[PDB]
């Protein structure tokens, strides 16, 4: 069920003026881009979090410690 | 402390449909905090490491997002992973997520390693999200066990003397590395100062040395920066997370920044790709992205 | 509370290699028992309960075999059930059983019932693995939860006037139905006298009023105790559980006492069938075996 | 689920059946029902220790007559400041079972310094974790792992 069938993109395009002494090298191949879930097979959202109500409930932590 | 069996459950949903839980005893879930807040504190706070490594972004509880990363990276220890922080609030099952990390430090100490983010830090995580799981699924005991341990994550990482890593970028107090090796932990993470910056910081195009941040918290750096400290330190990029890019990676100052974000269609309230940036033995740098269907 | 979710996370392991586990929250478990308790004590101590009815004996955390006897004897609430005790200890499964047969009681609590048997009780829970099974999975706080919970289960039924049921057996010093009715929960099981009779006591061929019992705890009594009782009383039959047999029931004094045993091949160190008895509404006693497969 | 029943020999005809009874036996074949064998389910239990599990619920209940008390500690470069003995119940106690005290409490460390923590004193909770019943060992090596704030459940009359 993972989708190990990646699609290739066009790679970074070369650099014209690459510092002098840089050892690090950026590749120029082509970026694979695998599919993930869509929104449909995998919900990501998160109606639970309540920083407000959160944050006042930890004040009454703070003053009880 | 039975690894092998904790971490066998927590892949076992792979294929399942996504949020579906792996609800492991307390008692195992602390035991991945204990054993992997001596680890550790074992190794540097500014971890010095070695290509190759994969370095990855937030994930921020998508434990389904952080599964596909290593289905396509690859898993431990077919591929060396560096984490950037952030694995906690926000998503539905960041208790999943940080256990699944923390197993594979504790089985892999040499070749998986995990920063601080701003979200591992118990007045934050108090109120986005996490703290609400664990008393949900646990009981309010087994957070500030989680704490003890986030309290004792490395802050920083270098990659063969030329990549700079960290959860959110640099900090005008910043001269010598020295200052982030000689951080004592457990530490919390203060409102201000080094240790704040280096969680906390964004890059941005606008600013031209050090400006405000519309967080209200630490700063943003421009271009201008970023080519100053690396000339200082001899370093050829920063590697830095924190912030939602729409391609998964995104580069700042020409090619001597890139932001890094693993979390794809961000709690369904983005549309973006995730990434991760391979090193290999060379230092040659790659992209992989993680792109939602349609 | 949560209840069909729970139910169904319980049952999803039908057709899963035996032993695997189900692991819900602390919370989850602690709401089952607070549930549960409050309709215990809303209950009579001693149950009087209209057949038809399906009995089952000991199961000790023996779960798939419990999944095995509702799938044959019918899931509640297609069929009523009288369990005569002992959920837990020695099987490996004890939460699993438990936690089921609580949120039965829960969903259908006048068409399914629960006795206490003598492994409902802290002093013995404790020490047969039990405490164990709650401290390794959770905490020794969620098993003095059910210590509170199993306190307040009822003793014995009566069904339809003429079956006497309950964990052990008879007591010497019972001579009145409302000397149980009397007990005031919750309760202790105490080292000796009626409650501690009623869950300890075993029939013995060979003894002629009453005896000494090998267990080191109350008594055993003969088939003319048995006679007198159920004279006295109006009864046709005790049905009680308590001890291992071959065949999952067992007569005794005649067809004038039975005991019953659901746990097949209990804790794999014996070979045994489990059983149930069935009970029409006509008052037709037929009994169902569980024989582990060769 | 399975639901394919073989059947055996039912229960006997009775010879005398008492002359007022109301409830009948069936003389009807048995139905006998399959669960899995030993091989699929392995219903035995290895982990089961009752006298281990004795000599931890005697110091158990010693432990609920006592006054319990949270005390926090910042651990240093000094340690706790403490000293720790196991002491279990009876001549015969062992090694493996024990409550867990303060022998001695180090002038100028941590946990004289904070107050609290007194000579005698059980230490019943350490950052969470149980040292109700337990070996010096486990009770040292966990004291030892513990950093910066240190939660304790202390235990006195
Ligand atoms: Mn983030
Ligand atoms: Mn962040
Ligand atoms: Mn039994
Ligand atoms: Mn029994």
């Amino acid at each position: 069920q993972p989708d190990m069938e990646y699609s290739e993109i066009v790679g970074l395009p070369q650099e014209e003026e690459i510092p002098a002494n840089r050892k690090i090298k950026f590749s120029c191949a082509p970026i694979k881009v695998f599919n993930t879930y869509s929104n449909e097979d995998y919900d990501r959202r998160n109606d639970d979090v309540d920083p407000v109500a959160a944050s006042a409930e930890y004040e009454l932590e703070k003053r009880v410690e | 402390l039975n690894l092998d069996s904790i971490i066998g459950r927590l892949l076992e949903v792979q294929g399942s449909r996504p949020g579906k839980n792996v609800q492991l005893t307390e008692n195992e879930i602390r035991g991945l905090c204990l054993k992997s807040r001596e680890i550790f504190l074992s190794q540097p706070i500014l971890l010095e490491l070695e290509a190759p490594l994969k370095i990855c972004g937030d994930i921020h509880g998508q434990y389904y997002d952080l599964l596909r990363l290593f289905e396509y990276g690859g898993f431990p220890p077919e591929s060396n992973y560096l984490f950037l922080g952030d694995y906690v609030d926000r998503g539905k099952q960041s208790l999943e997520t940080i256990c699944l990390l923390l197993a594979y430090k504790i089985k892999y100490p040499e070749n998986f390693f995990l920063l601080r983010g701003n979200h591992e830090c118990a007045s934050i995580n108090r109120i986005y999200g996490f703290y609400d799981e664990c008393k949900r699924r646990y009981n309010i005991k087994l957070w500030k066990t989680f704490t003890d341990c986030f309290n004792c994550l490395p802050i920083a990482a270098i990659v063969d003397e030329k990549i700079f890593c960290c959860h959110g970028g640099l900090s005008p107090d910043l001269q010598s590395m020295e200052q982030i090796r000689r951080i004592m932990r457990p530490t919390d993470v203060p409102d201000q100062g080094l240790l704040c910056d280096l969680l906390w910081s964004d890059p941005d195009k606008d600013v031209q040395g050090w400006g405000e941040n519309d967080r209200g918290v630490s700063f943003t750096f421009g271009a201008e920066v970023v080519a100053k400290f690396l000339h200082k330190h001899d370093l050829d990029l920063i590697c830095r997370a924190h912030q939602v890019v729409e391609d998964g990676y995104e580069f700042f100052a020409k090619r001597q920044l890139v932001t890094l974000f693993s979390a794809p269609n961000y709690c369904g309230e983005f549309d973006n790709a995730g990434a991760m940036m391979s090193v290999d033995e060379t230092l040659m740098c790659s992209f992989q992205i993680l792109k939602p269907a349609d």
